RNA sequence: CUUGACUGCGAGACAGACACGUCGAGCAGGUACGAAAGUAGGUCUUAGUGAUCCGGUGGUUCUGUAUGGAAGGGCCAUCG
RNA sequence: UAGUGGCGAGCGAACGGGGAUUAGCCCUUAAGCUUCAUUGAUUUUAGCGGAACGCUCUGGAAAGUGCGGCCAUAGUGGGUGAUAGCCCCGUACGCGAAAGGAUCUUUGAAGUGAAAUCAAGUAGGACGGAGCACGAGAAACUUUGUCUGAACAUGGGGGGACCAUCCUCCAAGGCUAAAUACUACUGACUGACCGAUAGUGAACCAGUACCGUGAGGGAAAGGCGAAAAGAACCCCGGAGAGGGGAGUGAAAUAGAACCUGAAACCGUAUGCGUACAAGCAGUGGGAGCCUACUUGUUAGGUGACUGCGUACCUUUUGUAUAAUGGGUCAGCGACUUAUAUUCAGUGGCAAGCUUAACCGUAUAGGGUAGGCGUAGCGAAAGCGAGUCUUAAUAGGGCGUU
């Protein structure tokens, strides 16, 4: 099914691979991850939380001026913010099928737009970004998602330096960040594993 | 549970799957005034009517 | 996210105030007296595109009424031959002609002398 | 597909109309609650069940019935669902293991709703009529 | 005569915002009567009335906080 | 939810499950904990080393352009005359402590725990209260202000009035870590937080100035430039203030009240109109005049004359209304958020669907306790594709592929 660079196939699913495309579907998956990466730590003052007014400032009648009752009014410009934020959260809820039906439509595509290249294997020896700079430039490449079954030391050593490039494990990819760079590497370990959780 | 029924509503108005229902008025403390075909007729359980049953499950908290 | 307004609130009112341009006093120079001022002259613009339509077919009809009694017949009379006759020649033209051809406004009344109804 | 790329189907997103933002929006100067009246205040907020003042109808019916306390352990299986245990036998224990029957239950009674399917054997647990029938017309077997 | 001023109901309507309200057979429990067809679910008709919640009373097959009971509760009837 | 409640408004369990944490020791004397004394160990209080870029173009100035390299366990850090992985200070990553502090750990020591010896003015009760979700209610159980008052393992308490029978416990002596709550104060990282009317009241000598007898209340005020190179000298003036030059700089209409420099408001110049004409001040028509241009049947300005014309908001049956509000400008200023729920749209799965805490090398994956669905009817026991009722499977309501 799937050709890889070391001249075989792989006969991976017509389920995790090569099925169609939901755009609604991915849509709602990366506008929940990339929500639940946000930390909603802001906060303002309410009219009760700015630093004093307590007494009205004037007599109720009588002396030609608009009723007031403090002088933390949110129209006054000493006052609270009218719907003064907090700290809240802005997590949200995939369905679990939901989230792998949409990495299940999201790899189905990256193989239909050639945007995805299977490797036998993918291990360099040394813990250095210019040995794996020299590794990627073999495979005309640039800009890429390694996906492996294990992120080993030396290959997280290398290349978390290297300005276009992330080392993720199966476990770790994510609907954004492989949608985000414009190749992704997996090797045949890793659609193995992509078949153990997507089908 | 962070929307509190009426514990009163809960005492008139159970529910079915034919809809909510509910005992009768005029049952009480003056029967010998009234005939014996207007307490056979409100003796049963009836149903809750079509106006009422917006209002109800309000207070029974399921709208 | 706060957002400051006072680029999209000058931009606002530099529109209305442009379109209030010429205007006496208060009326092209402050915002809440140009607003209603502009929003007045859209009204009275709408309502004299109508009364344009009006006021040039009364003026039309009143040379005409002044070029036909030159030649010995009213208006009314000039235009009643043609639901007999045929000119179909319109109150626009004819004043035209009544102010500037005036040789060809009169074989125009002697035709309407001609069908006498 | 490319982030830039993304969106989703018509009417799965809506632009949530905010009231108050000019004349031209629709919910101009009021955002919908109209003129004077409690309904446009803020808070302005009738109770549920009241009625203007009248005798509602939460207070005007008459109080039925009472709960049983019996029935809260009380549960009811189907022979649509008694396939669904392991091991040829129908447990109080065994409903459980599948999550056919919560903990805190301890009388079962098993009505006729469907097609039993395998020959299952039910200790300690009620059948009614109809239901007895199909189980033992599919192998089944009854003790306690 | 001495009870149909019946018991269970009730097709279908009328009124009707809702709660209410009004009109209405056949089988039985069973009936007075008529010797019988049959009439009778009160009065020529429309006023003579009062919700719920609390209590009171008589039933009940229902519930009955370990179990057997009771207490209390529910249902049905009726009173304040 | 059960209960509870002028059975109103409301208040609200427990059983049973899923987890976080994990220890029980003693009153014939103990774990544990404090204080020292020591045994190793780990941190903290400062630091040290720390890779790799040149030419060219525009420019006041290069980090930017153009070309070619390099480094990378160091590439979206801070700022350097404009935007720097290779200029600088850092960062990754290694190292480091005379002397203290703190944590952990050895193994002694003095203590403490500790009240004495398994609990008597105690349990129980009567009055009056309070608590238990429980408004004394059939009111259990717990606490006690007043008054009383036991049994002793062939005892005693509970199991929601109460009594029997079972079951399970030993009150009236104690001591116990972790999981839990909070952050005035430190430090590091972070932000779909704010950016001087905002964000702390407070970016600036702010809880200041000021107001109060006092408690207390409580402001306004940031920006020259890359560098002061902050204007030598000359001229008018009062050895002024403030200017005109000259210098300085890329720029001084960046000259210190200093980046940008808006609007109201106030001016000077120019063009056109305006001193016999009545009113929401515009709009339709429209002459003349004046500027640019090119041809004229244009473009800009002014608008004599004339038709029609009683602002705006709000509130109302209705307002030009002599009804409300607004002196004007610029900023600011009003449908939010959390948690439950219902309906619609849009999706995933589908007779199933979905997890909550929590676990997690952590938006993954696990965790299906629970919630809803697949069956209803009845107040309920219950019966179930069926009850109620009545002596009546006889007659209707609700449900049902």
């Amino acid at each position: 099914q799937l050709n890889v660079n070391g001249a075989q196939a792989i006969e991976v699913s017509e389920r995790t691979f090569g099925g169609e495309f939901n755009e609604t579907l991915v849509h709602q998956a990366v506008v929940a991850y990339m929500a639940g990466g946000r930390q909603g730590s802001k906060a303002q003052k309410t009219r009760s939380e700015v630093s004093g007014g307590g007494k009205k400032p004037w007599r109720q009648k009588g002396t030609g001026r608009a009723r007031a009752g403090t002088i933390r009014s949110p129209i006054w410009r000493g006052g609270g913010t009218t719907f003064a934020a907090k700290p809240r959260s802005h997590e949200q809820k995939l369905n679990k099928k939901m989230y792998r039906a949409a990495l299940r439509s999201i790899l189905a595509e990256l193989v239909r737009l050639d945007r995805l290249v299977v490797v036998a294997d993918f291990a360099v020896d040394a813990p250095k970004t210019k040995g794996l700079v020299a590794k990627l430039d073999t495979l005309g490449l640039k800009d890429v998602l390694i996906v492996t079954d294990g992120v080993d030391e030396n290959l997280y050593l290398a290349a978390r330096n290297l300005a276009h490039v992330d080392v993720r494990d199966v476990q770790g990819s994510d609907p954004v960040s492989l949608i985000a760079y414009d190749k992704v590497l997996v090797t045949v370990s890793a659609v193995k594993k992509f078949e153990e959780l997507l089908g | 549970p962070k929307m509190k029924t009426k514990s009163g509503a809960a005492k008139r108005f159970k529910k079915t799957a034919g809809g909510l229902k509910h005992k009768h008025a005029f049952k009480s403390h003056i029967l010998t005034k009234m005939t014996t075909k207007r307490k056979r007729q409100l003796r049963g359980t009836s149903m809750l009517n079509k106006s009422d049953v917006a209002r109800v499950e309000r207070s029974l908290r399921l709208r | 996210a706060r957002v400051k307004r006072g680029v999209i609130a000058r931009r606002r009112h530099k529109k209305i105030l442009k379109l209030a341009k010429g205007y006496y006093g208060a009326r092209s120079r402050v915002f809440r007296v140009a607003k209603q001022a502009v929003i007045k002259a859209g009204q009275y613009a709408y309502r004299d595109r109508r009364q344009r339509k009006r006021q040039f077919r009364a003026l039309w009809i009143a040379r005409i009424n002044a070029g036909a009694r030159q030649n010995g017949l009213s208006y009314s009379r000039l235009i009643a031959g043609l639901k007999k006759a045929a000119i179909e020649i319109d109150r626009k033209v004819l004043a035209d002609l009544a102010v500037n051809e005036k040789a060809a406004f009169t074989a125009i009344v002697e035709k309407a002398k001609a069908s006498l109804a | 597909m490319q982030l830039n790329d993304l969106r989703s189907a018509p009417g799965a997103r809506r632009e949530k109309h905010r009231p108050g933002r000019g004349i031209g929006s629709g919910l101009g100067k009021t955002g919908g609650r109209g003129h004077k009246g409690l309904t446009s205040r803020s808070g302005g907020k009738v109770a549920p069940g009241f009625e203007g003042g009248q005798q509602p109808l939460h207070r005007r019916l008459p109080k039925f019935g009472f709960v049983s306390l019996k029935a809260m352990d009380r549960a009811e299986v189907r022979t649509s669902e008694l396939a669904k245990v392991e091991g040829d036998v129908v447990s109080l224990q065994t409903l459980k293991d599948a999550n056919l029957i919560n903990q805190h239950v301890q009388r079962v009674k098993v009505m006729l709703s469907g097609e039993v399917g395998r020959a299952v054997t039910l200790k300690g647990i009620a059948a009614t009529k109809g239901a007895r029938a199909a189980i033992e017309a599919a192998g089944g077997k009854f003790e306690d």
